[PDB]
C-alpha cells in the first residue's frame, strides 16, 4: 500500500479532509478527525463509540462475528469492543438506577451484618464444660507444668 | 567442550561441501547428533563442577543452557527450511552457516571460564543475528529493527568492557573459579555503586529491563521465525547467565543497588503483560510476554534467595521452550495467511484442528499449568519475593490475572470462533511444522517429568 | 528399612470380636485377594529374587576423607580454599537430608497419632524444632552464593555477640 | 439474513416492527396462552385505533411515545428462539459448518473413498468456471447510470446463464451439518 | 495394608485407561463411549472397597507414590491422602459420573467428536480425583488448576458460539482470581512451615494463621462461586448440559467447600476467618436464591440453585461443622444432577427449549423424568427422610442452636424457604400447567441410556443420604434440645414457601397485566453485577492498557526519552559539526585559534 | 424519557429522536451511506465468488487499523503540558509508590529482625 | 411489501439451483468406498 491509502497526518484542511474521507471510504460529511491533542490519533476517523454487540444480527456481514463488512472504517477500539469483551449495549435499565440498586443493596446487607455482630442471637445455654483440665494435656500442654486446676460442677 | 565444540564447526565445512540436494538432510541429521552428544554434560555425580581444561568449563547453570542451544539448532533448521525455498543455493548455505556459527558461539559462551572471553563471545552474536534481521527479514523497517537491536546492546556493553578492565587491574585476574574463591566485600563508595551499574547494565539490557524493553518488539516483529527463536530461546538469556555469574563479586551492594530494578522488573511485568491484552500482532504479543518472564527472572536473580536463583534458571529454560513454540506456531499461521495481524485469522481450529492441540499446549505452558516447569519456576519466584517483602503477592497475582487473560486470548481470537471462510490459501498443516512442535513440546513434558536436570547451582 | 534412622511404633491390632451374624464382606474379599493377587505377584518376585542371587554383585557408599577446614586456609589460597570449600558443600547438603529425615519422621508421627498428635508427637516435635534453630544457625540469611567463608563470617558475628552478652 | 436492509424504513415498517416486538413482549409478560391471547387483541384494538392518521407529525409523535412506552414496560429477559440471536444454540452448529473449499485439499486416497460425490463436485466447479464471466458482464452492463446504488442484486435475464454472484449464496453449509 | 492402597492406585489407573485407548487406533474399532462407561463404573466399584474398610476400622493412609523432586530439604512427593473425605468423596463422584457418562451418549449421539467429549469428561474426573487425594498442596494445585483448565474447554465446546466462548473465558477470570489466594496459602505455608505437606502444616495450629487462610478463604470464593465471585457458575450453562450436570454442580464447584473441610483444623481457632465464612455463605444463598427466583432458564434455575446450597455449605462451614458441611456436599450431589439429568431430557425431547415458558404438562407427556424431577426438587428442598433430609436438617438445626451472626441466621432461613419458592416455580411452570410447546410432538425417553442412569441417581436420592448418615463414624456432637418451633422451623418454612409459591403461581393465571417492577427486574437480571461490573472493569482495565501503558508510554515516551533524543541530539551534531564553508582563511582561522588555546594552557598550567 | 444513557450503555435506538428525523437532507444522506455500503459489497463479492481466485480477500481497513495503531503514532505525535505531565505520572508514580512500600515493609522486617522481636519459627528455606 | 418481480425471479432461480446442490450432495449406496 501507498502513502495516499495509508493513514497520515491530522487533516488540517477541508481539502485534506476530503481526501482523507475518500482514502477511509467514508463521507466527507461524517468524516471527523480525532482531536488534536498529540496524542498519535492524527488522521484516524473518529467512529461512533457502540460496541459491536449493537451492530444488526441478522445482517450476512463480511467478516461475521466481527459484524464489520469489508472496507468499513474500524474503530480505534474494535479489539476492545468485539463481541466478546465490552459490551455498550442499551440496557432494560438506566445504568445510573443499576449503580444505585446494586450499591444500595451492597451497603444494606453490610450494615446488617454489623448489627448482627454487635447483637448476635445464641440460644439461653452456659459454656460446654470440659474435663481434665479443659483437657490439658491433650489439647496441648507440657506434662511438667501443672495448669490452674479448673473445676466445674453440677 | 572440546568433543561438542568441533563437531559444530565442522558442520560448517559438511554445510558447504555437501550436495545441494542433500544439504538440509545431512546439517539436521548431524546438527541432531550434535545434541544428542552434548547430553555427556549431564554426568554429574558429585558436587565437584565440571572443568574441561584451562579454557571451558561446565556447571549445574551451564550445561542446561548449554544443552538448549544444542537443541535449537536442528529445529531452526526445520524452521527455516521453508522461507528460503526459492532462494539461490549459496544464499540458503549462507543462512544455514549463520544458524551453525550462532551455535558455535553461544555453547562457547556458556562455557566462557573467563569473563573476557564471555564478554567477546557475547557480542559475537551480534553480527550473525544482525545478518539475519536484516538480510532475510520481510519488511521494510527490519533495517531500523537491527539498528535498534545492534546499539542497545553495544552501549550497554561498553560500560562492561570497562567495568571488566578495572575489575581485572584490581583483582589479577578474570577467571570466574578464581573469583568466587578470593572474592571480598565492596565497600558503599559511589565509584563501587558505578561499577555495579557498570557490571549489571549491559545484561540487564539484555534482558530487557522495562525501560529499555522497546528493541524487543521491533526486533521480532522484523526477524525471521529462525531469527526470532534463537533470539528469544538463547540470546535474551545470556543476560541473566552473565548476571549471575557476575553478582559474586558485586557484593554487599546489592542489598540497596537492587531497589531500582526489581521496582522496574515488578511494574514492568505487569505494564507489559497488560500491552498483551490490547495488541493487534501475534508476533508482538508473544514477545512482550516474553519481556514480563524476563522481569520475573531479573527480580529474583537481584534478590538471590537460593529459591531465585532455582525457579529464575527452571523459568529460563522453560520460557526458552515456550516461546520458542509459540513463536514458530504463529510463523506456521504466517507462511499461509501473509499477515501477523490476530484478528485477521481465526476459528483455525476448524481446519488445522492437531496444531490448534498444539497452540492449546503451548498457551498452557505459557498461563503456566501445574505442574509444568514454567508454574514451578514462577511459583519459586513467588515464593522468594514474598519472603523478601510480604507485599509483592499483590503485583504478582495481579501479572497471574493477566498472563492467563492474553494467553487464553490468543487462543480464543485465533483458533475459535467462525472460520475466516474467505481464506482459500489455508493449507494442511506440513509435517515439518508438526514435527517442530512436537520437538518442542516432548523436551518440556520430559523435563516436567525430572525437573532435577533443570534446577540451579543453588538447589 | 533402619528402623533406627527411621522409627515405626509397634502394631496394635485389636482381636476380630465380631458380634454379627452376617459375614463381613472384607474378610472374603480380602481372601480372594491374596489367593488371587498376591500368590502370583510373589511367585513372580521370588523368580525375580532368584535371578538376582545368580548374578549378584556389590555397590559400595564411599568414604569421603576430612581434609582442612576453611579456617585452616592462608587468605588467597585457592588450592586449599579449594578443598575446604567442598567440604563444606558436601556438610551442607548431608545437613539437608538430615533435616528431611526429620521433617518425614515428624509427618510420619502426625500420621500415625491422628487425632492425639497434639500431644504424642511432642517428641518428634521438639527433636524438629532443635534441628531447624541448629539448620538456622548454622545456614540461614547466606546469600545463593553461600560458602565456607560466609558460614564463618556469620558464625563469628554470632559468637561476638554472645561474648558481649556474656560479658554484659 | 436473505435481504439487504433499505437506505431507512417508512412509518409502515416502523410502526409493524414495534407492533411485532410489542406482541412477543407482551407474549413473554403473559406466559399462558389465554392470558396472552386477551392482552394481544387489546394490543391490536390500540394499534388499529389510531390507523388512518394522516397528520403524519401526530403520526410520528404517537409511534415516539409508543416506543417510549415500550421501552418502560419491556420484559427484562425476554423470549429467544433458540437458533435466535441472542438464544441458546444460536451459532451451536458453526462449529461443524466448514466450507466446501476445503475438500479441494483432500488426499487423493481420501476422495477415493466417495467417488461420485467428487465426480458431482467436477461438474459443478465447471458449472462455475463457465458462468463466472458472463455473470461478471452482467453485473458491469446491469449497473445503475447514476450514482444511487442498493445492495440488492438482479436477477439472470439471458437464458442458459446463472444468476449473477451465486456461488456464495448457494452451497452455503447446510443448517446442521 | 495392601488391599487398601492397592485399590486406592487401581482407581486411578482404571480412569486413565480410557485416555490411553484414545491415543491409539484402538479408538476407531472400540465403542468408545461404552469403553469408558465401564471403566468409570468398575472403578466405583473398585472404590466401594476401601470405603467398607474405612466404615469398618476407620484408618486413614498417607500413600507417597513417587519423589517428583527434592528441594534443599523440601521433598516434593507424590502422595495421596486417603480418609473420610476422599474416600467417600471418590465414590461418590465416579458414582454420579457413571451415570452422566451413560446418559452423555445418548445426549450427544448425534455429535461428532463425541470421542473428544467423552475423554474430556474423563479427563476432568480423574483432576477432580487428583484435588481430593490430595496431601501435597502442590498436588492440591494441580487438580485446582486441571479442573480449571476442563471447564474451560468443556464451557464452550461449541466453540462457534461466541457466548459460549467469553463465558469459558469468564469462568477463567474468576478462578484465577481465586487461585491468587491459593498461591497466597502456599508461599506462606512454605515459609512458615517450610513443607506443603498436610500432616507437616497440622503443626501450624497454633501461629497465626490469617494470612494463609485469608488466601484460603478467597481460593474457596472464587472457585465455589459465592458471592463476591458468583457470575462465572450461572453464565457456565452454555455449554453441554451433561457438563453442567457433572462439573459444574456434582463434582467441580465442590472445591471450595472441600478445601476449607480439608484446612478445618487450622481454621478452628481463627475466629475471624469463621464469622468470614458465616457472612458469605449467608450473603451468596440469599443473593443467589433471589436471582434463582424470576429466571426464566431451566438450566440458569438449577444453576442458581447450586449457588444458593454451596452459599448454605460456605454457612455450615463458618459454624465449626467440617464434617456436616462435606456432608451436605456428598448428599446433594445427587439430586443436583438428577435434577440436571431430568432438566437434559426435557431440553432434548423438546427442541433445544431451554425456557420454562414454552414448557408445560411434562408430567403427563414425560412422566418418567417428571417423576424424578419431583423426587430431585423435594430432596433439593429436604422433604423428611430423603437424601437432603439427612444433612441439611441438621445443619439448619446447628445454625438456630449455635452462636451466630443474627442477620446472617435470618437471611439464611430465608433463602431455605426460598429454594422452596423457586423449586416450585419450575415444578409449577415446567409440569403442571397445559402444554405451551410448538405442536409437532416428537418426544422420546424410552432410551435405555437415559432410563437406567437417571433410575441409579433417584435411588441414590431416595437411600444414600439415609445409608450415608447412619454408616459414618461419629464426628461432631449434635445439638438435640431446643424448642419446638426450633426443632421443625426447616420444615415449617419449607412448607410456607411451598404453600406462598403455589399462591403466587395460580396467581399468574388471572387476566390482569404483571407490570414491571423493581425488584422483579433486580431479581432478573441477576442484581446488575454483570451489567456493571463486566461492562466497567473490562472497559477500564482494556482502555488502561491501550493508552496509558501502550500508547502514552511504551510507543510515545520511552521512545523519544531514550532512542530517540539520542538520535537527535547526534544528528543535531553532526549538522553543528560536518558543514564547513570549505575556505582555507576560516580553516586557518581555526588553526590560529587552537595557537592560542595550547599557548594559554602552557601559560596557566606552568 | 424516564432513561439516561450512559457511555457505557448507550441510547436506545429507539428512543433516540434523530431516528425519526425524515428531513430530505437526512435521507439523501442515508442514501449515500447506502451507495458506498453497497459498492464497498459489490467489490467484496466480486473477489468472494471469483473462482479463478488462488489466495485470500486483503482488507484495507485492516492494514490501514494496525499501521494507525502502530506507525502512525510517534510521527503524529507531539508534547504537549498535558502529555508530558501524564506520562510522567504514569510511568514514574507507581515506581515511587510501590518503592516506599517496599521500602518501608523491608525496613521494619530488618528493624524487628536486628532486635530480634521477629520469630523465624520454621523458615529454613528462604 | 413484497418481493419485486427481479427479487422473485432470482430467489426462484437461486432456489432451483440450492435443491440441485443439495440433492448433489446425497450419498450413493455403495459412496464409502472402505478400502481393504
Ligand atoms: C500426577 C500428574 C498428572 C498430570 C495430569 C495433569 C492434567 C493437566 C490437564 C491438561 C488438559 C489438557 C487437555 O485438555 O487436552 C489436551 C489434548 C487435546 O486432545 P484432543 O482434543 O483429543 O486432540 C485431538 C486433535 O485435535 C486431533 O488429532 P487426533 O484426534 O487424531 O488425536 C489422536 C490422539 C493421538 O495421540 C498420539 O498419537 C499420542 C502420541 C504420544 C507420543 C508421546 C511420546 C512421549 C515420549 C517420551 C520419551 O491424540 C493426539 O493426537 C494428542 C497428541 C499430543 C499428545 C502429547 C502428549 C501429552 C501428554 C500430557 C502429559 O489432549 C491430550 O492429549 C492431553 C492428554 C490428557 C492430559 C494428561 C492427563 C494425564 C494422562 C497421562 C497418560
Ligand atoms: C504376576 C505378574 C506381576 C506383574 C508385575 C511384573 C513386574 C516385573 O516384571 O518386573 C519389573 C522389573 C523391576 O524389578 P525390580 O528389581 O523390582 O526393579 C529394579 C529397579 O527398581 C528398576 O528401576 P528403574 O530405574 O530401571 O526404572 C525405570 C524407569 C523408566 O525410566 C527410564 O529408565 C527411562 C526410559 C526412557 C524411555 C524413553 C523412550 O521406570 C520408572 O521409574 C518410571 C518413570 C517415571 C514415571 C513417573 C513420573 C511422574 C512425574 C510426576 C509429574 C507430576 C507432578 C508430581 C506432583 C506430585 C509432587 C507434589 O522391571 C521393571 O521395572 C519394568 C520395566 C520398567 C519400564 C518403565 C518404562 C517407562 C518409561
Ligand atoms: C462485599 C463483597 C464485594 C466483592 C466485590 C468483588 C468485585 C468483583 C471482582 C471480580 C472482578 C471481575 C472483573 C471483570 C469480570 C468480567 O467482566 O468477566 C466476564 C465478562 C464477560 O462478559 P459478559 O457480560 O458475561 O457477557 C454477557 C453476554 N455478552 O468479561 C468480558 O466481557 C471481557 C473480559 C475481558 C477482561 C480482560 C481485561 C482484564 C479484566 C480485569 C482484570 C482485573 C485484574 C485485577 C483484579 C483486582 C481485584 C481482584
Ligand atoms: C542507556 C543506554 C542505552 C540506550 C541506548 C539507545 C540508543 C539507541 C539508538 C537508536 C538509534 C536508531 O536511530 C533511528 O534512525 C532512524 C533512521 O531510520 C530514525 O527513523 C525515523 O527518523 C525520523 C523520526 O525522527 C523520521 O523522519 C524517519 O522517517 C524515521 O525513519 C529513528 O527515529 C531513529 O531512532
Ligand atoms: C553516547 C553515544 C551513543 C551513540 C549511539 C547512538 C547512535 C546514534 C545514531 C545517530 C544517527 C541516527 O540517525 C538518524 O537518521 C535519521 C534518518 O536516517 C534521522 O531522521 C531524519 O529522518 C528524516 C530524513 O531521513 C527527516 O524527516 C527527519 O527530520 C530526520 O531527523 C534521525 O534524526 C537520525 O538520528
Amino acid at each position: 500500500m501507498t502513502k495516499d491509502m495509508l493513514p497520515g497526518s491530522y487533516p488540517r484542511t477541508p481539502e485534506e479532509r476530503a481526501a482523507a474521507a475518500k482514502k477511509y471510504n467514508m463521507r466527507v460529511e461524517d468524516y471527523e478527525p480525532y482531536p488534536d491533542d498529540g496524542m498519535g490519533y492524527g488522521d484516524y476517523p473518529m467512529l461512533p463509540n457502540r460496541s459491536q454487540h449493537e451492530r444488526d444480527p441478522w445482517y450476512q456481514w463480511d467478516h461475521s462475528e466481527l459484524r464489520m463488512n469489508w472496507g468499513e472504517p474500524i474503530h480505534w477500539d474494535l479489539d476492545m469492543y468485539i463481541r466478546n469483551r465490552v459490551d455498550t449495549s442499551p440496557t432494560p435499565v438506566s445504568w445510573d438506577v443499576m449503580c444505585k440498586h446494586l450499591f444500595g443493596f451492597v451497603a444494606f446487607m453490610v450494615f446488617m451484618f454489623w448489627v448482627g455482630h454487635v447483637f448476635p442471637s445464641y440460644q439461653p445455654v452456659g459454656p460446654k464444660q470440659y474435663p481434665y483440665n479443659n483437657l490439658y494435656l491433650e489439647r496441648g500442654g507440657d506434662p511438667t507444668k501443672e495448669p490452674e486446676p479448673v473445676v466445674h460442677y453440677d | 567442550m572440546l568433543k561438542i565444540i568441533l563437531p559444530s564447526l565442522m558442520l560448517l565445512p559438511l554445510t558447504w561441501l555437501s550436495s545441494p540436494k542433500k544439504t538440509w538432510t545431512n546439517v539436521t541429521s548431524y546438527s541432531f547428533l550434535i545434541s544428542l552428544t552434548s547430553l555427556t554434560l549431564l554426568w554429574q555425580t558429585d558436587e565437584n563442577y565440571k572443568n574441561f581444561s584451562n579454557m571451558f568449563s561446565s556447571d549445574p547453570l551451564s550445561t542446561p543452557l548449554i544443552i538448549l542451544t544444542a537443541w535449537l539448532l536442528p529445529l531452526m533448521l526445520m524452521a527455516s527450511q521453508n522461507h528460503l525455498k526459492k532462494d539461490n543455493n549459496v544464499l540458503q548455505k549462507l543462512y544455514i552457516s549463520m544458524l551453525i556459527s550462532l551455535q558455535i558461539l553461544l555453547i562457547m559462551t556458556f562455557s566462557a571460564t573467563e569473563l573476557i572471553m564471555f564478554y567477546i563471545l557475547f557480542e559475537a552474536t551480534l553480527i550473525p543475528t544482525l545478518i539475519i534481521i536484516t538480510r532475510w527479514g520481510n519488511q521494510t523497517e527490519r533495517l531500523n529493527a537491527g539498528i535498534y537491536f545492534l546499539f542497545y546492546t553495544l552501549i550497554g556493553s561498553i560500560p562492561l568492557l570497562i567495568a571488566l578492565i578495572l575489575i581485572q587491574n584490581h583483582v589479577g585476574t578474570l577467571n570466574l573459579m578464581i573469583l568466587s574463591f578470593t572474592t571480598h566485600t565492596l565497600d558503599a563508595s559511589w565509584s563501587n555503586n558505578l561499577l555495579w551499574l557498570a557490571c549489571m547494565m549491559a545484561f540487564l539490557i539484555k534482558m530487557p529491563l522495562y525501560g529499555v524493553h522497546l528493541w524487543l518488539p521491533k526486533a521480532h516483529v522484523e526477524a525471521p521465525i529462525a531469527g526470532s527463536m534463537i533470539l528469544a530461546a538463547i540470546l535474551l538469556k545470556l543476560g541473566s547467565y552473565g548476571m549471575i555469574r557476575i553478582s559474586i563479586i558485586l557484593d554487599p551492594l546489592t542489598k540497596y543497588m537492587a531497589y531500582p530494578f526489581i521496582l522496574l522488573s515488578l511494574w514492568g511485568m505487569i505494564m507489559t503483560s497488560s500491552i498483551c491484552l490490547r495488541q493487534t500482532d501475534l508476533k508482538s504479543l508473544i514477545a512482550y510476554s516474553s519481556v514480563s518472564h524476563m522481569a520475573l527472572v531479573i527480580a529474583s536473580i537481584m534478590i538471590q534467595t537460593p529459591w531465585s536463583f532455582m525457579g529464575a534458571t527452571m523459568l529460563m529454560i522453560a520460557h526458552g521452550l515456550t516461546s520458542s513454540l509459540l513463536f514458530c506456531l504463529a510463523n506456521s499461521n504466517y507462511e499461509r495467511i501473509h499477515s501477523r495481524t490476530m484478528i485477521m485469522a481465526r476459528g483455525l481450529q476448524m481446519v488445522f484442528p492437531l496444531m490448534a492441540t498444539w497452540w492449546l499446549m503451548a498457551s498452557l505452558a505459557n498461563l503456566a499449568l501445574p505442574p509444568s516447569i514454567n508454574l514451578m519456576g514462577e511459583l519459586f519466584i513467588t515464593m522468594s519475593l514474598f519472603s523478601w517483602s510480604n507485599f509483592t503477592i499483590i503485583l504478582m497475582g495481579i501479572n497471574i490475572i493477566i498472563t492467563g487473560m492474553y494467553s487464553m486470548y490468543m487462543i480464543i481470537t485465533t483458533q475459535r470462533g467462525k472460520l475466516t471462510n474467505h481464506m482459500i490459501n489455508l493449507q494442511p498443516s506440513h509435517t515439518r511444522e508438526l514435527t517442530l512442535m512436537a520437538l518442542h513440546m516432548i523436551p518440556l513434558i520430559l523435563l516436567t517429568t525430572s525437573p532435577k536436570l533443570i534446577t540451579g547451582l543453588t538447589m | 528399612w533402619d528402623k533406627d534412622v527411621y522409627p515405626e511404633p509397634p502394631s496394635r491390632t485389636p482381636a476380630p470380636s465380631p458380634q454379627t451374624s452376617l459375614p463381613n464382606p472384607i474378610t472374603y474379599l480380602t481372601k480372594a485377594y491374596d489367593l488371587v493377587v498376591d500368590w502370583p505377584v510373589t511367585l513372580v518376585r521370588e523368580f525375580i529374587e532368584r535371578q538376582h542371587a545368580k548374578n549378584r554383585t556389590y555397590y559400595y557408599h564411599r568414604q569421603y576423607r576430612r581434609v582442612p577446614d576453611i579456617t585452616e586456609c592462608k587468605e588467597g589460597d585457592v588450592l586449599c580454599i579449594y578443598e575446604a570449600e567442598m567440604q563444606w558443600r558436601r556438610d551442607f547438603k548431608v545437613d539437608q537430608e538430615i533435616m528431611n529425615i526429620i521433617q518425614e519422621r515428624l509427618k510420619a508421627c502426625q500420621q500415625r497419632e491422628g487425632e492425639n498428635y497434639q500431644q504424642n508427637c511432642a517428641k518428634e516435635l521438639e527433636q524438629f524444632t532443635k534441628v531447624t534453630k541448629a539448620y538456622q544457625d548454622r545456614y540461614l540469611d547466606l546469600g545463593a552464593y553461600y560458602s565456607a567463608r560466609k558460614c564463618l563470617a556469620k558464625q563469628k558475628q554470632r559468637m561476638l555477640e554472645e561474648r558481649k552478652a556474656a560479658r554484659q | 439474513a436473505f435481504c439487504a436492509p433499505p437506505a431507512y424504513l417508512t412509518h409502515q415498517q416502523k410502526v409493524l416492527r414495534l407492533y411485532k416486538r410489542a406482541l412477543r413482549h407482551l407474549e413473554s409478560w403473559c406466559i399462558h396462552r389465554d392470558k396472552y391471547r386477551y392482552f394481544a387483541c387489546l394490543m391490536r384494538a390500540r394499534f388499529e385505533e389510531h390507523k388512518n392518521e394522516k397528520d403524519m407529525m401526530r403520526a410520528t409523535q404517537l409511534l415516539r411515545e409508543a416506543e417510549e412506552e415500550f421501552w418502560q414496560n419491556q420484559h427484562p429477559q425476554p423470549y429467544i428462539f433458540p437458533d435466535s440471536p441472542g438464544g441458546t444454540s444460536f451459532e451451536r452448529y458453526e462449529c461443524y459448518k466448514v466450507p466446501e473449499w476445503c475438500l479441494d485439499y483432500w488426499h487423493p486416497s481420501e476422495k477415493a473413498m466417495y467417488p461420485d460425490y467428487f465426480s458431482k463436485r467436477e461438474q459443478w466447479k465447471k458449472l462455475r468456471m463457465e458462468s463466472w464471466d458472463r455473470e461478471v458482464k452482467q453485473l458491469q452492463e446491469e449497473t445503475s447510470p447514476d450514482g444511487i446504488m442498493t445492495e440488492a442484486l438482479p436477477p439472470a435475464r439471458r437464458e442458459g446463464d446463472l444468476p449473477p454472484l451465486w456461488w456464495h449464496i448457494v452451497t452455503r453449509p447446510r443448517e446442521r451439518p | 495394608m495392601n488391599i487398601f492402597t492397592t485399590s486406592i492406585l487401581l482407581i486411578f489407573i482404571l480412569l486413565l485407561s480410557p485416555i490411553l485407548i484414545s491415543m491409539s487406533n484402538l479408538i476407531k474399532h472400540i465403542n468408545f463411549p461404552l469403553y469408558t462407561t465401564t471403566s468409570i463404573k468398575f472403578s466405583f466399584i473398585i472404590s466401594l472397597l476401601p470405603l467398607l474398610m474405612f466404615f469398618h476400622n476407620n484408618m486413614e493412609y498417607m500413600i507417597t507414590t513417587w519423589h517428583w523432586v527434592t528441594m534443599n530439604s523440601m521433598e516434593l512427593k507424590m502422595s495421596f491422602k486417603t480418609d473420610f473425605f476422599s474416600i467417600l468423596f471418590t465414590s461418590v463422584a465416579l458414582f454420579v459420573t457413571w451415570s452422566i457418562m451413560q446418559f452423555s451418549s445418548w445426549y450427544m449421539h448425534s455429535d461428532p467428536n463425541i470421542n473428544r467429549f467423552i475423554k474430556y469428561l474423563t479427563l476432568f474426573l480423574i483432576t477432580m480425583l487428583i484435588l481430593t487425594s490430595a496431601n501435597n498442596m502442590f498436588q492440591l494445585f494441580i487438580g485446582w488448576e486441571g479442573v480449571g483448565i476442563m471447564s474451560f474447554l468443556l464451557i464452550g465446546w461449541w466453540y462457534g458460539r461466541t457466548d459460549a466462548n467469553t463465558a469459558a473465558l469468564q469462568a477463567i477470570l474468576y478462578n484465577r482470581i481465586g487461585d491468587i489466594g491459593f498461591i497466597l496459602a502456599m508461599v506462606w505455608f512454605s515459609l512458615n512451615m517450610n513443607s506443603w505437606e498436610l500432616q507437616q502444616i497440622m503443626f501450624s495450629n497454633n501461629n497465626d494463621n490469617l494470612i494463609p487462610l485469608m488466601g484460603l478463604l478467597i481460593a474457596a470464593t472464587g472457585k465455589s462461586a459465592q458471592f463476591g465471585l458468583h457470575p462465572w457458575l450461572p453464565s457456565a450453562m452454555e455449554g453441554p448440559t451433561p457438563v453442567s450436570a457433572l462439573l459444574h454442580s456434582s463434582t467441580m464447584v465442590v472445591a471450595g467447600i472441600f478445601l476449607l473441610v480439608r484446612f478445618h483444623p487450622l481454621t478452628t481457632n481463627n475466629n475471624f476467618i469463621l464469622t468470614t465464612m458465616l457472612c458469605l455463605g449467608a450473603l451468596t444463598t440469599l443473593f443467589t436464591a433471589i436471582c434463582a427466583l424470576t429466571q426464566n432458564d431451566i438450566k440458569k434455575i438449577i444453576a442458581f440453585s447450586t449457588s444458593s446450597q454451596l452459599g448454605l455449605m460456605m454457612v455450615t462451614l463458618g459454624m465449626n461443622q467440617p464434617h456436616l458441611a462435606f456432608l451436605h456436599i456428598c448428599t446433594h450431589a445427587f439430586f443436583k444432577a438428577m435434577l440436571f439429568m431430568c432438566s437434559g431430557s426435557i431440553i432434548h425431547s423438546l427442541a433445544d427449549e431451554q425456557d420454562i415458558r414454552k414448557m408445560g404438562n411434562i408430567t403427563k407427556i414425560m412422566p418418567f423424568t417428571s417423576s424424578c424431577l419431583v423426587i430431585g426438587s423435594l430432596a433439593l428442598t429436604g422433604m423428611p427422610f430423603l437424601t437432603g433430609f439427612y444433612s441439611k436438617d441438621l445443619i439448619i438445626e446447628a445454625i438456630n442452636t449455635c452462636n451466630t451472626n443474627a442477620w446472617a441466621l435470618l437471611i439464611t432461613l430465608i433463602a431455605t424457604s426460598m429454594t422452596a419458592m423457586y423449586s416450585m416455580r419450575i415444578i409449577y411452570f415446567v409440569t403442571m400447567t397445559k402444554p405451551r410447546f410448538p405442536p409437532l410432538i416428537s418426544i422420546n425417553e424410552n432410551d435405555p441410556d437415559l432410563m437406567n442412569p437417571i433410575k441409579r441417581l433417584a435411588f441414590g436420592s431416595i437411600f444414600a443420604g439415609f445409608v450415608i448418615s447412619y454408616n459414618i463414624p461419629p464426628t461432631s456432637i449434635p445439638v438435640l434440645t431446643m424448642p419446638w418451633f426450633l426443632k421443625t422451623t426447616a420444615l415449617i418454612i419449607s412448607v410456607l414457601g411451598f404453600l406462598i409459591a403455589l399462591e403466587l403461581n395460580n396467581l399468574t393465571m388471572k387476566l390482569s397485566m404483571n407490570k414491571a417492577n423493581p425488584y422483579s427486574s433486580f431479581s432478573t437480571l441477576l442484581g446488575f453485577f454483570p451489567s456493571i461490573i463486566h461492562r466497567i472493569t473490562p472497559m477500564k482495565s482494556l482502555n488502561l492498557s491501550l493508552k496509558t501503558s501502550l500508547t502514552l508510554l511504551d510507543l510515545i515516551w520511552l521512545e523519544k526519552t531514550i532512542p530517540k533524543s539520542t538520535s537527535t541530539l547526534h544528528t543535531n551534531m553532526t549538522t553543528l559539526t560536518t558543514n564547513q564553508k570549505g575556505l582555507i582563511k576560516l580553516y586557518f582561522m581555526s588553526f590560529l585559534i587552537n595557537i592560542i588555546l595550547i599557548i594559554i594552557l602552557y601559560s596557566i598550567n606552568l | 424519557s424516564k432513561y439516561k444513557p450512559a457511555p457505557l450503555a448507550t441510547l436506545p435506538s429507539t428512543l433516540d429522536p434523530a431516528e425519526y428525523d425524515v428531513s430530505p437532507e437526512t435521507r439523501r444522506a442515508q442514501v449515500e451511506r447506502l451507495s458506498i455500503r453497497a459498492r464497498l459489497k459489490r467489490e467484496y463479492l466480486l473477489q468472494y465468488n471469483d473462482p479463478k481466485r488462488v489466495s485470500h480477500i486483503e482488507d484495507p481497513a485492516l492494514i490501514r487499523w494496525t499501521y494507525a495503531r502502530s506507525a502512525n503514532i510517534y510521527p503524529n505525535f507531539r508534547p504537549t503540558p498535558k502529555n508530558s505531565l501524564l506520562g510522567a505520572v504514569a510511568g514514574f508514580g507507581p515506581l515511587i509508590f510501590w518503592y516506599y512500600v517496599f521500602k518501608t515493609d523491608r525496613d521494619r522486617k530488618e528493624r524487628l529482625i536486628q532486635e530480634g522481636k521477629l520469630d523465624r519459627k520454621f523458615n529454613i528455606s528462604y | 411489501s413484497g418481493y419485486t418481480p427481479d427479487e422473485k425471479l432470482r430467489l426462484q432461480q437461486l432456489r432451483e439451483l440450492r435443491r440441485r446442490w443439495l440433492k448433489d450432495q446425497e450419498l450413493s449406496p455403495r459412496e464409502p468406498v472402505l478400502p481393504p
